[PDB]
DNA sequence: TGCCTGGAGACTAGGGAGTAATCCCCTTGGCGGTTAAAACGCGGGGGACAGCGCGTACGTGCGTTTAAGCGGTGCTAGAGCTGTCTACGACCAATTGAGCGGCCTCGGCAC
DNA sequence: GTGCCGAGGCCGCTCAATTGGTCGTAGACAGCTCTAGCACCGCTTAAACGCACGTACGCGCTGTCCCCCGCGTTTTAACCGCCAAGGGGATTACTCCCTAGTCTCCAGGCA
């Protein structure tokens, strides 16, 4: 996993990026952490499949680029 | 009765999703909830027996859905906390 | 002398032939109605020969010097024959085939076509496909001042989109040329009356009353309003006393019962439970169609499931359906006498069945249908007409026979079944009954007793009675019984059509 | 300020390991940093929209789950 | 408000020999409630599409068939038909 | 139900000099109808979520924000604030 | 009547559609006003892009091809219309 | 002779070719063809199942365009221009 | 413009739908909608696999590329 | 295990559910025929693909620093709940005018 | 240069939008309690960093078979038009019984 309070400051930065004076609570921060973990690990699984299709053991960033482009969100 | 037909009708009225629901429809829908709970808990118990523990935990549930093809298809887009 | 003088003077340039008396009188009537500006319906004879009177009427217009564009619409199968006939009867008449694809469209519309009327303008022969497609591209670029159309029973209703293309006509001139004009009801007579005389047959409200003590007199009253004039007005002569050259012919209808396996299938089917029984052995909604199909032969339903592309042994076919096995003994009779036997049917799904039977029985395979192309169709016609060929079977689809195939050389014909259109049956038998036959063709129709197809046959007779009105104003046959019936009337299990002519 | 550096290289390493990745290239880190910032910013945008809908000045797990469901991410574990 | 007692009864009747944790209880309750929401919403939405004013067991039929994949839907429709017949008889 | 004449008049407002086709009106009417449906459904569901027996402009703004894309949504909220101020002035 | 807010959509018709949809037990007064506002912004935006496309290809008509090109070109409309499929 | 054609292969080899060409694919291989049969088939049953569900719900044993477009909406791909 | 032949497509849809469940009937509009949907899905998968192939440093597309795209989409039944 | 809150049994009054009646545009195994597409043959040239050398970038181990995390501590802004009363929104009758169907003209566009 | 055909503009006609009023009640608002997030500090230790180093693997090139692609040619199936008689959806209207609403008795689920 990732470290809870580092991810906490990251979410705080994201929030203050949009509009300020917003308060976060512990279960909300935890839920954000779980959701981010799930989405990122799924993306990595997809990129691993793309790379094994690419006949190379190494994953490069254009693998992730391809996975995102196929998934259809940018 | 197995699920609380009266209280589930209470929530369905709270939704007020139509003029009013069928007469036997609430019993039907309690029954279908019972059925779906039945298979999900049945396979949760199968996983627990595989691991031989006295309390079913989210890890067993996640294993159950991820391992049963049809249940995973139903729950493809969901993730389980922890 | 009077006939010769009239045919010469009234037709100054009918150079390539001659006109017989009564159709010549028809020509003078046509000329008079043109002088009256009224168009009429030609239905005279089952293609006795009509083109002759077409030139007879038209060449009078050229003889008077009344130049004007001519339009003809004809079926493809006979366009070349029609050109040969018009060339034969008058070499002095200019004519062209207007057929081919868009390329021949291009070459004709580049070279052969002047806008202005003139003697250099030839007769333009346009086929049906032209009539459906080229409406805008030609019918508006010509005020066709002469219009004649053949095989006029083509327009069976007001919705045949041939007619919707034709409403793009400058329809000043008309000549409906057809054979028998009645097609199963009143609708097609009404449609043809509107086409020929829309300004007269404007509305159907008055004549709608006659789809079906004082009513007996009203039958003449139906004739009295219109048909009392239509009978002189419709140029068509039924044979009362003119073509006694027509040879003797008779036809009989059988009424034997139907066997067991099919009655249990139809018991399942009438309750819509046939698929339930086949499911035990291992859902067609249009019930009347499946009733007909079962009447043909049970295989169709097996065949529905089957997979037995190659089908189980012949003796089974012998044992399932009674009509086919009675057909088996009657063909045993006919091959015993070595006649040339014609067979007709309605659906390929049974055509292939008795083709397989005939092949497995050791007989030659002679199969012609709409699925085979044209050149092998004539090669099979030549094989059948060959004297050295001993084949006595010609498996032909009834519907495909509308191309004018002449197979009169056969000596016998067997109409296995009859269609809902009676005149269709009449051309089906005409394929061999036309003038030129040498032997007494003898025709049997197989009808399934205690079946809805009996009712189909009875309403076919009802339509025959409608034909007659429009024109005018259960045993098993034993050897002794069959020999009695085919001596060279009324009976149990067999009926001969009573004389449709009401006295010589 | 520039807090995204908190997501460390061994973090991506172990998350890819959980993803079954055997061999990670060097430029993966920045791309991952990106994809996480975009994903999280869509999520936070939806969450702040819902909190505005709530008339309240804090962010709660309930409308967080609402947002994740709206993003085609359905989450079980918090109601 | 949850279905804690009813899930407890279900588990004791089907698999009496194994219990459930608090977190597992909560997550499967969320499972039940989410199916609750999706079924109610789908039934209401299809009723509205039918321009139909009220909902009954037949709309529940079509909604359940819609939202359940094949084998699960067949089992669910079987048990639901039995339940509705039992209610009609009673 | 038809908006066709209103598509016509909006075309006159924006660019009256430019034409439009029958299938074009069909697709525009489908666009208008289903965007209407999406906004209404999101607002209704969110009103169900917040246990509010009323739907009004405020929850419509939040529904618009949650469903529309970002830039077009800030444009929409600006123009709709102007419109609601105009309607309040009446 | 719409002049009270200066809008150009049928406040009455969208009101009747909210009512007949029965999307809620209670309807706010300005709710149709805001519905019409967002709808008119959407319509103006899409027709503006259609007109720009017509100007670009030197054509005086708008056709489903025009619509599809506009949707697939504009990033905002592409995002709003993800699973969009347009006939013809 | 009894005959029953393959039907499922009725999507002709040139049909796949210009499907791909409209899709911008330049160079294609052989088993693409059977794989595309499989893909079209599987994509078909999903929408067919949704459509038959709505036909059953509508008390009618005929399909209608409204039910079709609703089904396509349900599988999550909006089709426009048909009034749905 | 329609790209797959309409009468073959109607045989396809009729036969498959009959397989899935009995007593069904379609019309011209339903057939046309199904045709449009099939064309859309096929072109989408084709563009997806074209991008996959061009990523694969290769120009000839194969069913393993098709199956890769299928797997990322995830609608395997 | 206590209780108090909701859950369950009974009367009535409508109005949706089912049932009966009526019509018509849709369906079905065959045909002519007619095009443009589609199926089969073949040469080839481009590419798919196996193998090798590399050299360079990532995994591994270990010393070194670092801040995340645990345990308290104070504090306070904002959430959760409640009482009021007030404006705003549902219901209903009369009115019209602008939205919807039919009809016609006239300019863009392949030819 | 042109003609043709589908969209733009026209009027006639109707039912839902409008206005007003009434009245019932959901929200706007104030205010309280409290509590949970938030800033702060300190100690501790697993974890992250850097770096040397090896090695294995992405890659770029080379070299060889194979099989789509284009093109051509011959078949043929879609597409269309048409024939045959009936039935499942559409639509309308009647009727009747199911149950919402309500009240009253009592038991079971949470603390």
């Amino acid at each position: 996993l990732i470290r809870k309070l580092p991810f906490q400051r990251l979410v705080r930065e994201i929030a203050q990026d949009f509009k300020t004076d917003l308060r976060f609570q512990s279960s909300a921060v935890a839920a954000l952490q779980e959701a981010a973990e799930a989405y990122l690990v799924g993306l990595f699984e997809d990129t691993n499949l793309c790379a094994i299709h690419a006949k190379r053991v190494t994953i490069m960033p254009k693998d992730i680029q391809l996975a995102r482009r196929i998934r259809g969100e940018r | 009765l197995q699920f609380p037909v009266g209280r589930i009708t209470r929530f369905l009225k709270k939704g007020r999703y139509a003029q009013r629901l069928g007469g036997g429809a609430p019993v039907y829908m309690a029954a279908v909830l019972e059925y779906l709970a039945a298979e999900v808990l049945e396979l949760a118990g199968n996983a627990a027996r595989d691991n031989k523990k006295s309390r079913i935990i989210p890890r067993h549930l996640l294993l159950a859905i991820r391992n049963d093809e049809e249940l995973g298809k139903l729950l493809s887009g969901v993730t389980i906390a922890h | 002398e009077t006939v010769i003088k009239l045919q010469n003077e009234l037709c100054p340039l009918l150079t390539g032939g001659q006109l017989k008396s009564y159709q010549l009188k028809g020509v003078k009537w046509l000329i008079s109605l043109w002088q009256n500006g009224l168009n009429g319906i030609l239905a005279d004879q089952m293609g006795l020969g009509k083109t002759i009177q077409t030139i007879g009427f038209l060449s009078h217009l050229k003889g008077n010097g009344l130049d004007g564009p001519y339009l003809v619409i004809a079926p493809l199968s006979t366009l070349s024959n029609w050109f040969n006939e018009i060339a034969r009867f008058t070499p002095s008449i200019n004519a062209i085939i207007y057929h081919g694809d868009k390329n021949q469209r291009d070459e004709l519309r580049r070279k052969h076509m002047p806008k202005t009327v003139g003697p250099k303008f030839p007769i333009v022969i346009t086929s049906y496909e032209v009539a459906m497609n080229d409406a805008k591209r030609i019918l508006r670029h010509y005020p066709w001042k002469y219009v004649v159309i053949d095989e006029g029973h083509r327009l069976k209703n007001h919705k045949c989109k041939l007619l919707r293309e034709l409403k793009h006509l400058k329809m000043d001139n008309k000549l409906l040329l057809t054979g028998t004009p009645l097609q199963n009801n009143l609708s097609e007579l009404w449609s043809l009356l509107n086409f020929i005389l829309p300004d007269i047959f404007t509305s159907h409200d008055e004549f709608e009353s006659w789809f079906d003590e004082e009513e007996e007199k009203r039958r003449a009253q139906v004739v009295s309003k219109l048909h009392g004039i239509l009978r002189p007005f419709i140029l068509r002569r039924m044979k009362c006393d003119v073509e006694l050259s027509l040879p003797r012919k008779k036809e009989i209808i059988m009424y034997a019962t139907m066997t067991d396996h099919q009655k249990k299938f139809q018991e399942h089917l009438v309750n819509n439970t046939l698929e339930a029984h086949l499911g035990e052995n291992a859902k067609l909604n249009n019930l009347v169609i499946q009733l007909r199909k079962n009447c043909n032969h049970p295989d169709l339903l097996q065949g529905q499931i089957d997979g037995s592309y190659l089908y189980p042994p012949v003796e089974e076919i012998v044992g399932q359906c009674g009509k086919f096995r009675l057909l088996e003994r009657l063909l045993v009779r006919l091959f015993a006498n070595n006649h040339k036997v014609l067979i007709f049917s309605q659906w390929t799904k049974l055509l292939d069945i008795m083709d397989y039977y005939f092949s497995e029985k050791g007989f030659e395979v002679c199969r012609i249908d709409g699925s085979v192309k044209l050149d092998e169709r004539r090669r099979q016609i030549k094989d059948f007409s060959d004297e050295k060929s001993s084949c006595s079977i010609f498996l032909l689809s009834t519907r495909a026979g509308g191309l004018g195939i002449n197979l009169t050389a056969a000596d016998t014909c067997i109409l296995y079944d009859s269609d809902w259109n009676p005149q269709m049956d009449l051309q089906a038998m005409d394929r061999c009954h036309r003038i030129g036959q040498t032997k007494p063709v003898h025709v049997y129709r197989l009808s399934t007793a205690q079946s809805i197809e009996t009712r189909v046959l009875k309403r076919a007779y009802s339509k025959l009675k409608l034909e007659h009105v429009v024109i005018g104003q259960q045993t098993d046959i034993s050897d002794a019984d069959l020999d009695r019936l085919l001596d060279r009337v009324k009976g149990p299990g067999w009926e001969v059509v009573l004389p449709s002519s009401g006295g010589m | 300020r520039d807090n995204i550096q908190g997501i460390t290289k061994p973090a991506i390493r172990r998350l890819a390991r959980r993803g079954g990745v055997k061999r990670i290239s060097g430029l993966i880190y920045e791309e991952t940093r990106g994809v996480l910032k975009i994903f999280l910013e869509n999520v936070i945008r939806d969450a702040v929209t819902y909190t505005e809908h709530a008339r309240r000045k804090t962010v709660t797990a309930m409308d967080v789950v609402y947002a994740l469901k709206r993003q085609g991410r359905t989450l079980y574990g918090f109601g | 408000e949850t279905y804690k007692i009813y899930i407890f009864k279900v588990l004791k009747q089907v698999h009496p020999d194994i219990g459930i944790s608090s977190k597992a209880m909560g997550i499967m309750n969320s499972f039940i409630n989410d199916i609750f929401e999706k079924l109610a919403s789908e039934s209401s939405k299809l009723a509205r599409y039918n321009k139909k004013p009220t909902i009954t067991s037949r709309e529940i039929q079509t909604a359940v068939r819609l939202v359940l994949p094949g084998e699960l839907a067949k089992h669910a429709v079987s048990e639901g038909t039995k339940a509705v017949t039992k209610f009609t008889s009673s």
